[PDB]
């Protein structure tokens, strides 16, 4: 068939009609970005003749192509732990969640690390991990897997107990249904719209949550 | 080792006219490296095959080196673009986006030329001396919730005041920089403070 | 280590930053030559309440440099006189 | 069939026609001794970088 | 013989080196923008529209992924939206009033101030609009009362 870009909407303009909001919808979205690949080495020589003596001592009349293969997967290596570190390293305190979790009815328990699992890792986390399955070396990468959880938990600390002030010097602590209704104030949406409807935000809040996890959960 | 970027990239283009120089001294299967040597001990018929495979394996030498400088000047081109990016919006102007223009709350920036480079001077604000503060989301008088035009509502202990959110400057809360949306009954937290009428 | 053996550094139970990176959580540095697990940032507990907020009553003016390359060294290489002179 | 690895025992049941063992990479991992019918893992000499 | 397998193994190792370079520069440019998407969604609330996600951007959660990033966008939605007939200025006493922060809106027969990203109508006052001019210049101002506290 030919396919159609999309539905037509013609919009009701007028030179004197406006349409304004009356409500409002707390939308969570994931968004996933690679960030490094699998460190990958090569010894070239074992790669071209193995153990045969004749055929490196023939290698030698080619000289250093093999010193530039290996100077140049030695460059990609480090570049995927400098890419690492210039995306989760961006804080150099490593900031907890208070023990009780009182956030004015917001629910962050499926992106906090569990406590009961020995990865330190979220659900949500835990989700993700389960659902990714001759002179070769594979070189391990510099950060594991429970220090990145770990830088990630210190950036979901930070921005639930300090706000934006972590991101900018020291932590500020702030109350997080101030803390949002500074967002809003931040997207023109005045303070008390906020304060208000708290309880129907934090309950939509909870729900796009739960509904990214089911969907993250429901997509191969 | 402050200047380690630059130096690595003029580091990296020594190296590699360095590897490039150093590939005409390998013979590459043939009897000699040297063509002249080649030239002048051999008959055409077999001078033609030691030149042939000289000029494949220098052809493939000068191939390689293309192919990473192309990389690199890939790799150098989008360093590039974020520089202007950066001369754009942190020094022709105020930027708004978060640790693009320096660590803190960007002022203003300075650029200065280096070899193969630049280097920008980030004047940034970062808050210091913080402390604490009882507050509370809005204040509750003769039946009407007051929340702040543009601060927020902080207490010593004793008494409130309205101070702006990143520095701490204290002043009465009034009608003029409060605003009155709704009763006391809505807002969690609400607490009981006059409020100064002009 | 997981990257594999490691042998004339000394293994200690303390933390420090990277220095030399070894691999999988291990780095080494020189104070005789030590291997260690790195440290990814000093502790800091935020006193968060729900009624409580931290305002900064002073600021520092902070200048911090940034260095981006430009351009690299313009080469030209006559293929012709490369290959055959 | 020539090479260099370690011959250690293998939990591989051959079918009795078959001699070799090969992996997804087509390496020969396996083997059957031609004195004794037993099945033998060729583990490659261990190797790294120094 | 061993020429001709280590030219061919030489030439498949170039082939390999080099497109390990060309994927590396794109995961580099990719790690480079979630760098970016790290200090402009999470550390802070972005003004750019639809860098961190679809819709007005409140907040950003990161999440570790197997050689990746997750972000978790926390984003305001307007919806249930309504008409209205709007002016751009109101005349009143011969002179012209504009919105110091919101819009003019009338469901009918009353005219009110509200702000632009949420229906929350209010009376017209002094408080909350200023005076340009008077109502000969501006086209399309309209004839209501400007309530004075
Ligand atoms: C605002 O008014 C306009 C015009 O009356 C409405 O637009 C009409 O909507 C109906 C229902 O979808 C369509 O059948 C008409 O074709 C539309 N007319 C035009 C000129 O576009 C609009 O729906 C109203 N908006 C709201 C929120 O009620
Ligand atoms: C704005 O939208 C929300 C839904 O996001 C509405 O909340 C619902 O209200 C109905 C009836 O009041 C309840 O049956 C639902 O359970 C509510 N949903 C949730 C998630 O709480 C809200 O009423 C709307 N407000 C306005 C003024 O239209
Ligand atoms: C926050 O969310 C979590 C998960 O949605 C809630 O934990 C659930 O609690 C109910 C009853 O307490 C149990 O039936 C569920 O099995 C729990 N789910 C999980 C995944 O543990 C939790 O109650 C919410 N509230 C707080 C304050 O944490
Ligand atoms: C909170 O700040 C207010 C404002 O400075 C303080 O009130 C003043 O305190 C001084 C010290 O005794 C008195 O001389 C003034 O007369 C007070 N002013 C007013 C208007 O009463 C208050 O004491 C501070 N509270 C705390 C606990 O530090
Ligand atoms: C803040 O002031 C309000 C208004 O006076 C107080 O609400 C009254 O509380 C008493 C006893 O709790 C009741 O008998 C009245 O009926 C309430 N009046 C209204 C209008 O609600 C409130 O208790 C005060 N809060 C504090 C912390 O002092
Ligand atoms: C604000 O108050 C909190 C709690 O009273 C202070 O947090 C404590 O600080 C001391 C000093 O380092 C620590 O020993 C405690 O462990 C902290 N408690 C908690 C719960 O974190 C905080 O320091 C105060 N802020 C300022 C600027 O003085
Ligand atoms: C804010 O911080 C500045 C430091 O940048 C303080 O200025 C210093 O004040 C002390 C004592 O007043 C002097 O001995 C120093 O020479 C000052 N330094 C400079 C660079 O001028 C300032 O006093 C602080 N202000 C407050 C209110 O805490
Ligand atoms: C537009 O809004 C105004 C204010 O909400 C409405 O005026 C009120 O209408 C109700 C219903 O008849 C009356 O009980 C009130 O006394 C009116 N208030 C005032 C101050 O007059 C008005 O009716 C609305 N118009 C339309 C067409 O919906
Ligand atoms: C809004 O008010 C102005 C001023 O009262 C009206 O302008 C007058 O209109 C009448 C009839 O056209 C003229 O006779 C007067 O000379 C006008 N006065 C001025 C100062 O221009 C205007 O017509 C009103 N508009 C509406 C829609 O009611
Ligand atoms: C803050 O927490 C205390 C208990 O620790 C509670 O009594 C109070 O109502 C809470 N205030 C708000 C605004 O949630
Ligand atoms: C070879 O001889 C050994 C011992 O004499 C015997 O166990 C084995 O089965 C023989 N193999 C064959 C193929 O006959
Ligand atoms: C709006 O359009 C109507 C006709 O559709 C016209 O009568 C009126 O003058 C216009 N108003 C403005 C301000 O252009």
């Amino acid at each position: 068939y030919t396919m159609s870009l999309g539905a037509e909407n013609s919009v009701a303009y007028s030179n004197n009609s406006i349409a304004i909001p009356t409500n409002f919808t707390i939308s969570v979205t994931t968004e996933i970005l690679p960030v490094s690949m699998t460190k990958t080495s090569v010894d070239c020589t074992m790669y071209i003749c193995g153990d045969s003596t004749e055929c490196s001592n023939l290698l030698l009349q080619y000289g250093s192509f093999c010193t530039q293969l290996n100077r140049a997967l030695t460059g990609i290596a480090v570049e995927q732990d400098k890419n690492t570190q210039e995306v989760f390293a961006q804080v150099k305190q490593i900031y907890k969640t208070p023990p009780i979790k009182d956030f004015g009815g917001f629910n962050f328990s499926q992106i906090l690390p569990d406590p009961s699992k020995p990865s330190k890792r979220s659900p949500i986390e835990d989700l993700l991990f389960n659902k990714v399955t001759n002179g070769l070396t594979v070189l391990p990468p510099l950060l594991t897997d429970e220090m990145i959880a770990q830088y990630t938990s210190a950036l979901l600390a930070g921005t639930i107990t300090s706000g934006w002030t972590f991101g900018a010097g020291p932590a500020l602590q702030i109350p997080f249904p101030m803390q949002m209704a500074y967002r809003f104030n931040g997207i023109g949406v005045t303070q008390n719209v906020l304060y208000e409807n708290q309880k129907l935000i934090a309950n939509q809040f909870n729900s796009a949550i739960g509904k990214i996890q089911d969907s993250l959960s429901s997509t191969p | 080792s402050a200047l380690g970027k630059l130096q690595d990239v003029v580091n990296q283009n020594a190296q590699a006219l360095n590897t490039l120089v150093k590939q005409l001294s390998s013979n590459f299967g043939a009897i000699s490296s040297v063509l002249n040597d080649i030239l002048s001990r051999l008959d055409p018929p077999e001078a033609e095959v030691q030149i042939d495979r000289l000029i494949t394996g220098r052809l493939q030498s000068l191939q390689t080196y293309v192919t990473q400088q192309l990389i690199r000047a890939a790799e150098i081109r989008a360093s590039a673009n974020l520089a202007a990016t950066k001369m754009s919006e942190c020094v022709l102007g105020q930027s708004k986006r978060v640790d693009f223009c320096g660590k803190g709350y960007h002022l203003m920036s300075f650029p200065q030329s280096a070899p193969h480079g630049v280097v920008f001077l980030h004047v940034t604000y970062v808050p210091a001396q913080e402390k604490n503060f009882t507050t509370a989301p809005a204040i509750c008088h003769d039946g009407k919730a007051h929340f702040p035009r543009e601060g927020v509502f902080v207490s010593n202990g004793t008494h409130w005041f309205v101070t702006q959110r990143n520095f701490y400057e204290p002043q009465i809360i009034t009608t003029d920089n409060t605003f009155v949306s709704g009763n006391c009954d809505v807002v969690i937290g609400i607490v009981n403070n006059t409020v100064y009428d002009p | 280590t997981r990257a594999g053996c490691l042998i004339g550094a000394e293994h200690v139970n303390n933390s420090y930053e990277c220095d030399i990176p070894i691999g999988a959580g291990i780095c080494a540095s020189y104070q005789s030559i030590i291997a260690y697990t790195m440290s990814l940032g000093a502790e800091n507990s935020v006193a968060y309440s729900n009624n409580s907020i931290a305002i900064p009553t002073n600021f520092t003016i902070s200048v911090t440099t940034e260095i981006l390359p430009v351009s690299m060294t313009k080469t030209s290489v006559d293929c012709t006189m490369y290959i055959c002179g | 069939l020539t090479g260099t690895g370690v011959l250690t025992e293998s939990n591989k049941k051959f079918l009795p026609f078959q001699q070799f063992g090969r992996d997804i990479a087509d390496t020969t991992d396996a083997v059957r001794d031609p004195q004794t019918l037993e099945i033998l893992d060729i583990t490659p000499c261990s190797f790294g970088g120094v």
